[PDB]
RNA sequence: GGUGGCCAUGGAAGUCGGAAUCCGCUAAGGAGUGUGUAACAACUCACCUGCCGAAUCAACUAGCCCUGAAAAUGGAUGGCG
């Protein structure tokens, strides 16, 4: 890139989120992938494959550029998994009864939740995340019997496991 | 309620030398002489600072709205040492969307002619007041340089030239046509 | 066309203002009172439209 | 908000003050609050920052506890942005060297400090002729092909001169980096001691 | 910062609007006062700092003067003032 138009390697990030099944109303990437030699069909069905299989209530999504190959992977947001941690999905087209639900108890899915949240906290040893996505809450509201308005004053697990 | 005394005192240095008639002050330094009455003021104008060191004002018994002129005296003599001491200087820059704004001086400042604003015929002519050298920069490109000592001689002269290039019947938000005010400066720095 | 800081030289004399709602007189933008004597010192004051 | 919450601040402080003997003081003129997110994380293991405000001036009252003389020395330097970095591990220098990262570069106008910035007799690279900035000042350069070179060296600016405003800019054109102390480090204290960043404590 | 948070996608990642809605870095940053931007950004404001050295700030309340306050043969605190 720096002087004169070398690509070199190509590896560049690019992220973006919304996913339905893909898209393709005559709409994906461009003003960033047309330049690039990616495509807007055949880089775009490919993302389904990948971020298919129950991915099919809103993502995000990180695409790897190789010379002309879209790597489509799901990188999971810290409100995304908990709303697919879920009672799992009714999708679109009734369903009719928005997305204020809310009853999902996510006890020790939570655990499992703020452990595959990559180094993206800068993190106290999970002694203070289990009450930061554990105060995100809009949706499910507590463990099976509880609120979320009384897990952030205690928490009687994995501060030392975690470490 | 009547303030019993307020004061202030100005720190004069040692380029100048300021000498009180009662209440007229003349203030001599390295560039010339400048004087300024104050028998509209009614205050008590000291210099107490011996080999020369204070001009000290004070009011006396007066209340509100004569107490603030106090410090306003004290401004109108540091401007009068930093204007002798210095000198003050002006700058303004040009501004036009298509119609360049064309400026000559004529005598040596005294007259500063302006063609072409918004394309009007109507040459516009402004003098400058007594001791103010108007003069045509450079290292820039539409810019005038206003000097001398006065702050009051100069400031409204550079108004004079800024209150002269203003648009009729236009929309000023879009038209931003004329010569403005662009640093307030001074001529040495030191 | 004409110059970004040149420009914006001009819109701090001719733009950013406070206007009088009562006697649309033209004020600098610190103002909590109007000048006139005419209008009241009214403080229902409101900025100079920005041209869009 | 702060009858009882400033109450608490003393407390942190006058603890950090008798537990921890070790002291470093920096200064942080420019940061970021992400910036420390990562610093206080990429030395979680040993360091704590604490960073408080006018009421640093506070080691009076804890040396008001009757109990320690020594932090008299500590009056003097408790002013222009300083907070303290409190760390129970610290053998020597060996983790003050591993904190210096990449800061402060950009050279400004009016400054005096570091050493006599040199610019080796290298090819800038810039675009075609740019010389006003060499011609300005006056340095023997000539046009290879494309590039600009320098055909010659001597000091630009030495210790404890002024550098103008167009000596300045060249030289952050050149990507030369020079004129620059900030967030690293200011003052040392460890046991009552005065030690002085002209070079021989680190 | 956790953060294209949630609703809303027509765009609201803090910001046409609303249910809200709290932690981490904490020094301090409201899941936001606004500028605006399709949305950001960029800027800014709360909040907190750096510099300065002691009084400052806000809401009310009343006295006097001003605004509100426009009519016709010239003009009337009785006049002068
Ligand atoms: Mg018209
Ligand atoms: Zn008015």
């Amino acid at each position: 890139m720096p002087p004169k138009f070398d690509p070199n390697e190509i590896k560049v990030v690019y992220l973006r989120c919304t996913g339905g099944e893909v898209g393709a109303t005559s709409a994906l990437a461009p003003k960033i992938g047309p330049l690039g030699l990616s495509p807007k069909k055949v880089g775009d069905d490919i993302a389904k494959a990948t971020g298919d299989w129950k991915g099919l209530r809103i993502t995000v999504k990180l695409t790897i550029q190789n010379r002309q190959a879209q790597i489509e992977v799901v990188p999971s947001a810290s409100a995304l998994i908990i709303k697919a941690l879920k009672e799992p999905p009714r999708d679109r087209k009734k369903q009719k009864n928005i997305k204020h639900s809310g009853n999902i108890t996510f006890d020790e899915i939570v655990n499992i939740a703020r452990q595959m949240r990559h180094r993206s906290l800068a993190r106290e040893l999970s002694g203070t995340i289990k009450e930061i996505l554990g105060t995100a809450q809009s949706v499910g509201c507590n463990v099976d019997g509880r609120h979320p308005h009384d897990i952030i004053d205690d928490i009687n697990s994995g501060a030392v496991e975690c470490p | 309620m009547k303030t019993i005394l307020s004061n202030q005192t100005v720190d004069i240095p040692e380029n100048v030398d300021i000498t009180l008639k009662g209440r007229t002050v003349i203030v001599k330094g390295p560039r010339g002489t400048l004087r300024r009455d104050f028998n509209h003021i009614n205050v008590e104008l000291s210099l107490l600072g011996k080999k020369k060191k204070r001009l000290r004002v004070d009011k006396w018994w007066g209340n509100r709205k004569e107490l603030a002129t106090v410090r306003t005296i004290c401004s109108h003599v540091q401007n009068m040492i930093k204007g002798v001491t210095l000198g003050f200087r002006y700058k303004m820059r040009s501004v036009y969307a298509h119609f360049p704004i064309n400026v000559v001086i004529q005598e040596n400042g005294s007259l500063v002619e302006i063609r072409n604003f918004l394309g009007e015929k109507y040459i516009r002519r402004v003098r400058m007041r007594p001791g103010v050298a108007c003069s045509v920069s450079q290292a820039q490109k539409d810019e005038l340089i206003l000097e001398g000592n006065d702050i009051e001689l100069v400031s409204n002269s550079a108004a004079l030239i800024q209150q002269a290039t203003t648009v009729k019947n236009k929309d000023i938000r879009k038209f931003l046509d004329g010569i403005y005010v662009s640093e307030k400066g001074t001529v040495q720095q030191a | 066309i004409i110059e970004p800081s040149l420009r914006q030289l001009a819109q701090k004399y001719n733009c950013d203002k406070m206007i009088c709602r009562k006697c649309y007189a033209r004020l600098h933008p610190r103002a909590v009172n109007c000048r006139k004597k005419k209008c009241g010192h009214t403080n229902n004051l409101r900025p100079k439209k920005k041209v869009k | 908000d702060r009858a009882t919450w400033k109450s608490n601040y003393f407390l942190k402080i006058i603890q950090l003050l008798d537990d921890y003997p070790k002291c470093f003081i920096v200064g942080a003129d420019n940061v970021g609050s992400k910036q420390m997110q990562q610093i206080r994380m990429s030395l979680r293991g040993k360091a704590v920052v604490l960073m408080g405000k006018n009421t640093m001036m506070r080691k009076a009252i804890r040396g008001h506890l009757e109990n320690n003389p020594a932090l008299e020395k500590l009056l003097p330097h408790i002013r222009g942005n300083v907070g303290f970095v409190f760390t129970k591990e610290d053998l020597t220098e060996i983790r003050d060297m591993l904190r210096a990262n990449k800061v402060p570069a950009a050279a400004r106008a009016g400054a005096i400090a570091p050493c006599e910035v040199t610019v080796p007799a290298q090819n800038t690279g810039l675009g075609p002729e740019k010389t006003s900035f060499f011609q300005a000042l006056g340095i023997t350069t000539k046009i290879s092909r494309g590039t600009i070179e320098i055909l010659s060296d001597v000091q630009l600016i030495k210790t404890g001169d002024k550098v103008g405003a167009s000596e300045a800019t060249l030289l952050n054109m050149l990507n030369i980096s020079p004129f620059s102390f900030g967030l690293v480090i200011q003052q040392v204290f460890d046991n009552g001691s005065i030690y002085n960043p002209e070079v021989l404590d680190i």
